């Protein structure tokens, strides 16, 4: 079955760095929006970038922008979430999606054609 | 007046190119006098705003 993988995550003190890798087992990103999404808990999952391959395009957050960096190889079918600057306000597990166009990057995407597992990240103040 | 008749529909939405301008670096929408429009598309995530005069 074609799933996405989330690593990169841990504990680490505000102001620091991290990286996240989404890896699909079965089916490359060659075709495939990649969006990450993030659930901090007791609220609702909120979007926090997206990337396109077809036009080379990357949407961030109001939160988001200045702050994280989406990257993607299709050599070892991987995308990578460089961030930066930890903030309290970060602490959450994020997850990994990958659609085929069809319009569902609309706000919340709430769509879900590959769903992951994802990775928990921790911010010490 | 005869007993002959032909029905009339509502228009269709009419793309315009030259509507759309662009800033210093950035889009721009300038509705024409008295003109509502409507904006679309997926650049990034999906976005269909209105925008009236």
């Amino acid at each position: 079955d074609v799933q996405l993988q989330a690593s990169g995550g841990g504990s680490v003190q505000a102001g620091g760095s991290l990286r996240l890798s989404c890896a699909a087992s079965g089916h490359s990103f060659a075709n495939y929006h990649v969006a990450w999404i993030r659930q901090t808990p007791g609220k609702e999952r909120e979007f926090v970038g997206s990337a396109s391959r077809r036009d080379d395009s990357t949407y961030y957050a109001d939160f988001a922008l200045g702050r994280f960096i989406i990257s993607r190889d299709n050599d070892i079918n991987t995308a990578y979430l460089q961030m930066n600057s930890l903030k309290p306000e970060d602490s959450a597990v994020y997850y990994c999606v990958a659609a085929v166009m069809a319009q569902t990057t609309q706000g919340w995407t709430t769509d879900y054609d590959l769903r992951g597992q994802g990775t928990q990240v921790t911010v010490s103040s | 007046n005869r007993g002959a008749y032909v029905e009339m529909h509502l228009p269709g939405s009419e793309v315009d190119s030259s509507l759309v301008s662009l800033s210093g670096s950035s889009v721009t929408v300038t509705p024409p006098d008295g003109t509502s429009a409507l904006v679309e598309c997926e650049c990034g995530g999906t976005k269909i705003s209105e925008t009236i005069n």
